[PDB]
């Protein structure tokens, strides 16, 4: 069959969205949640991640389908797909199938023509769009959705056209908020009574890092979830760079009910991670200007925990075996015994501190040296080398471990 | 007195150029004309005329521009300005930006056609508004408070919860008690799932038969944004002062109204204002904001809640700095509230209401409302100026009266601001909350508080 | 008294100096970045206007 | 070696011609007869300067500190003239040089550039005033094609466990430099003075070369674990314990 790009393909009903979407990021699927027609927004500066996150999202998902567009950016990442995507397969029927079986790639790279950036935008999701209609759940990328702004800025200045903000067009935020509504969860046309969904996850690429850029501002006024990623963690090799303190998603009330059937311990852990983490940045303002000595050993305790989950929860190399992909046993596991860890610091501290002898974050590290590397090395556990069973049980261990150090105090 | 002359029907199309359709060999035209395409595989759409000149007319297109040519289709002028029907009949319908049937009902059978633009109320032919709408939001009711008849916005930006509010107000606000409100309700440019939240929250409470509502989405064309406000208001100026009804007008986003109305200003060429925004918007704006209050003699009121989006959390950006100038105050939605996860995220310092100094006091409300609401907001504004302080010296270099204000700071935030989606309070628990927090200081630190207030409230 | 005294003017003495310190590294700064930003953005403005 | 040379008295509209002459010649000597060819472009920021020039004169839409509203898409018939193509045995590499206007990574000119190039070399002021040499500061620095040029059979098994922690090591060691200048020496912890040690070290070992020295990988990599054994094993978070295991004790 043929279709007009430039028309949104019919559906029986839109639904509300009540599924995940799983990213295999540890940060990502705990604290700021997707979900199987969901909108999504991915700004930072140069080398920050847009397009590792875009490629991972892309290989390690519970999609049916891939729709991946590259437009106005390198030629040497479309080779890097098209290399990498055939030797790497998923499981299906205790047999294994490729990944490139499953995606279809459209081009636009950075010196190809610039109208047709525009072209790959409307390309991808009317490709997307129809495998929807199918019964399928697709995610589609736009590995940078600034450049199709970029040509509507040459296509108006040669038009000779009046200007809104920094020379984008008047018409850039239509154009912007009706290809994201073209997302979402579906009862399809015609009669096998089926439903479907698409999923858009779209880079955004600020020019000098700044997200006040036109294009940000217009793209976060429509988007459900926003990973805003931070170039200071980049420059420190801290990936994926997400800010924790700007990042959002509108759909973690949608998801209780999954989370209340499938993973009823969880909640609660996202709950004091976020907390965990806005304390400490709280702390670190005082930190810097007073000198640390100051602190409160329930104080000293949150920076230290703040500090174990910002180095070893919310860290992963994408490009090693243990930490490609991350399940969300592994992930709901290690929260476990990170946030365990430290109620039980916290109440030997704050049982114990009244006392004429009382514990401290200094005694509880000289005690629990072998316990605190234990804890940053719940990371290095390979979900395909050793079992879902053995990282369990490992996890599990390490609870004993640590209460057995706990009532040692 | 009816226009039964025959439309005249050209195939004279000269130009077409984003929304506009500029055509020729016109006669007589007329401003502000509607005018009805047909493109040349059939399809029907409709357009007002924005400029004439000789026998030239520019055309915007409400439904926009693709697939027009300037050969076969043809335009029929309608001899007439914008009039839509209107009757009461109209509750418990759903239209779109357009105002036709998107529910499976019937297209509206007219009790009598009005002008969208409206006509103008005489200055000595208005009522002055004093009675007290209870929200059942003590950031609102205890500091903010609003009469029925007056037009206060909520101020907002991305990502933050003012739909919630909106909503919360629609469900929770009747009079001050010791009648029920009509709700016309405009989406401009919204997503599916705000149209669903607002529409299934009416169907929920039961109460869908009392409104009217107007959906643009953000996949519809947005030049039927610069209608779908007029539409809501020439329903709502029908109910209120021509059945009595007492109506309240939520316009969702405002800041969606603009960026429409600077794509047109934008294709016709026109000289910018602020931000590339029409050099007219503050007379735009005003043309829909003051379509609301009380007339004399006529028992009916409309009160306006515009909701705008911030854009980088600017408000001095053009659309919230020209709406202030109109309304009677606004209603603030905080990030940094939102990100400390109290809800509501009202922040009363920029908070306003112009009119609530009449609505309240002996009588109206109570006789302390006045007292509390004006210490409340001083000990707050002291509480942020320490708080500010605080985050440099350290804690060991404030006073016991710095920590009262700080004490206070955390007490208001938890209490008073902090109340969930679906608590109702009255005036009088929000009043005596409000006592509550006053506890925490002497009387000789509630300077704002005159001694027969102290004396008669304070001890209890 | 000359003891009490000089153990507690030592602390005072280091409290003084952190602040010294913190407006001269951290506080002046932060200031002339947002300042220098500020004048960045004006004339964009103004070019665009 | 080809030369093409226009200088500060020569025509400023030359200079948009240059490169373009350049990367053609490049193309012919890479991909019909089948050379290696390292492309060498200097002050890009004179290319763009000339760009903006030109663009001035015909009133185009401007974009940041009025450069044209289309650099981007300029500058990337440009940088995207280079690598490898199937059945043919030649190469491109480009390494363009670029002067940042007032020290600014921000700017327009390396702002686009990072988004188009993979990655970038950086040289500090603040190392040149030290008389450091090469004044090369690895924290702005990247490249996006280490990641698979890198490791066993490719160089050495531990060059990646090395390079992030180096990173991690010399960005916490920047850290607190920062917070002793409020603080001073008497406040700090002993774990600091480890981090604080190894940012002195690892300026005058690995970074500071001299310009004729030319290094193996394997004295790059060694001068690397010789700086990293400053702390103890359980400080070098970033490292699985197999390769700990294996090259941490010697
Ligand atoms: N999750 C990751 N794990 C490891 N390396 C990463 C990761 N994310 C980014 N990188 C490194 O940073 C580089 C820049 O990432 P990229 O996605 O290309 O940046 P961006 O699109 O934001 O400009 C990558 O080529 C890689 O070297
Ligand atoms: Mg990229």
């Amino acid at each position: 069959q043929v279709w007009p790009v430039r028309q949104v393909r019919p559906v029986t009903e839109k639904l509300p969205a009540n599924h995940p979407l799983l990213t295999g990021q540890r940060v990502l699927d705990a604290l700021f949640p997707c979900v199987q027609g969901g909108t999504t927004a991915i700004p930072g500066a140069f080398g920050c991640g847009k397009t590792v996150i875009s490629q991972s999202l892309s290989k390690y998902s519970n999609s049916d389908v891939i729709i991946y567009v590259g437009c106005g950016e390198r030629g040497n990442e479309m080779s890097e797909v098209l290399r990498d995507f055939p030797e790497l397969t998923m499981e299906v029927d205790g047999k294994v199938e490729s990944i490139m079986k499953r995606t279809a790639l459209v081009a636009n790279t950075s010196n190809m023509p610039v109208a047709a950036r525009e072209a790959s935008i409307y390309t991808g999701i009317t490709l997307s769009e129809y495998f929807r209609d199918m019964g399928y759940h697709v995610s589609m990328m736009a590995d940078s959705t600034s450049r199709w702004a970029e040509a509507l800025r040459e296509i108006s200045g040669r038009l000779a056209e009046m200007p809104a903000d920094s020379g984008y067009p008047a018409y850039l935020g239509a154009r912007l908020a009706s290809f994201y509504e073209r997302a979402g969860r579906v009862k399809c046309l015609g009669n096998p009574e089926r439903e479907g969904s698409v999923s858009i996850v779209g880079a955004v690429s600020p020019p000098g890092g700044d997200f006040s850029d036109p294009v940000t501002s217009a793209t976060l006024g429509i988007v459900q979830v926003f990973w805003g990623l931070d170039k200071k963690l980049a420059q420190r090799k801290h990936f994926p760079s997400v800010n924790w303190l700007i990042s959002y998603s509108k759909y973690m009330r949608a998801l209780d009910e999954y989370y209340d059937k499938h993973f009823t311990e969880f909640v609660p852990l996202r709950t004091k991670a976020k907390e965990i983490l806005q304390e400490e940045e709280d702390l670190a303002e005082i930190v810097q200007l007073v000198g640390k000595a100051s602190l409160a050993e329930t104080d000293k305790i949150t920076l230290e925990v703040a500090k174990l989950i910002k180095d070893d929860f919310l860290q992963q190399n994408g490009y090693t075996p243990y930490d490609r992909f991350c399940p969300f046993y592994k992930t709901v596991g290690m929260l476990s015994n990170m946030i365990s860890f430290y109620d039980m610091a916290r109440r030997a501290v704050e049982t114990t501190a009244q006392s004429d002898n009382k514990i401290t974050w200094s005694i509880i590290r000289e005690h629990m040296g072998e316990i605190l590397y234990k804890l940053s090395s719940m990371k290095f556990k390979d979900p395909v080398k050793d079992g879902e069973a053995k990282i369990k049980a490992d996890y599990a261990q390490l609870l004993e471990d640590m209460q057995n150090a706990f009532r040692s105090l | 007195n009816y226009l039964s002359q025959p439309r005249l029907t050209y195939k004279t199309v000269s130009g077409v150029n984003g929304p506009l359709v500029i055509l020729d060999h016109v006669k007589f035209p007329r401003y502000a004309e509607i005018v009805h395409l047909t493109l040349p595989d059939g399809t029907k759409r409709s357009g007002q005329v924005l400029e004439v000149s000789g026998s030239k007319a520019v055309v915007q297109v409400f439904e926009g521009t693709s697939g027009i040519d300037a050969k076969k289709t043809s335009c029929e002028f309608t001899g007439d300005i914008l009039r839509t029907p209107v009757s009461e009949d109209m509750l418990g319908r759903v239209f779109n930006g357009s105002g036709k049937p998107i529910d499976r009902g019937p297209v509206v059978l007219a009790e009598d056609f009005l002008d969208i633009m409206g006509q103008p109320i005489n200055p000595q032919c208005r009522i002055y508004p004093e009675e007290m709408i209870q929200t059942g939001i003590s950031a609102i009711d205890g500091m903010n408070s609003i009469a029925r008849g007056q037009k206060i916005p909520i101020f907002s930006a991305a990502g933050l919860p003012h739909n919630e509010i909106a909503a919360q107000i629609c469900r929770q606000a009747g009079l001050v008690k010791k009648e029920n409100f009509a709700i016309v309700f405009a989406a401009m440019g919204v997503n599916m799932e705000t149209a669903r939240f607002f529409k299934s929250d009416f169907e929920e409470n039961g109460s869908m038969d009392n409104v009217c509502l107007f959906l643009n989405l953000a996949n519809d064309p947005t030049i039927e944004r610069i209608i779908t406000p007029r539409l809501a208001l020439t329903t709502a100026e029908f109910l209120a002062y021509q059945c009595e009804k007492h109506v309240l007008v939520i316009l969702t986003d405002m800041s969606s109204y603009a960026e429409a109305l600077r794509e047109v200003s934008a294709a016709r060429e026109e000289v910018p204002g602020r931000r590339g925004f029409p050099g007219y918007m503050y007379t735009d704006l005003a043309t829909i904001y003051e379509r609301a209050g009380r007339v004399e003699g006529r028992n009916g009121s409309i009160t306006q809640i515009p909701i705008l989006t911030m854009p980088n959390d600017d408000i001095t950006h053009p659309i919230p700095d020209l709406t202030g100038y109109i309304t009677e105050g606004q209603i603030y939605v905080d990030r940094q509230l939102h990100n400390r996860q109290i809800y509501p995220p009202i922040n009363v310092l920029p908070s306003l209401s112009r009119l609530m100094k009449s609505a309240i006091g002996e009588g109206m409300t109570r006789k302390d409302h006045a007292d509390v609401s004006n210490q409340l907001y001083a000990c707050y504004a002291i509480g942020k100026d320490v708080q500010a302080m605080k985050a440099v010296v350290g804690e060991e270099a404030l006073t016991s009266d710095d920590l009262l204000y700080l004490e206070f700071l955390q007490k208001f935030e938890k209490n008073f601001i902090t109340q969930g989606p679906y608590e109702n309070r009255t005036v009088y628990e929000t009043l005596d909350i409000g006592w509550q927090l006053l506890r925490i200081f002497p009387k000789e630190m509630l300077k704002r508080i005159p001694q027969s207030t102290l004396s008669e409230f304070y001890p209890r | 008294s000359l003891q009490t005294s000089f153990v507690t003017l030592d602390e005072a003495i280091k409290i003084t100096n952190r602040r010294v310190n913190a407006i001269e590294h951290v506080i002046i700064p932060r200031i002339e970045r947002t300042l220098a930003y500020i004048i960045t953005e004006l004339d964009e403005r103004e070019r665009e206007e």
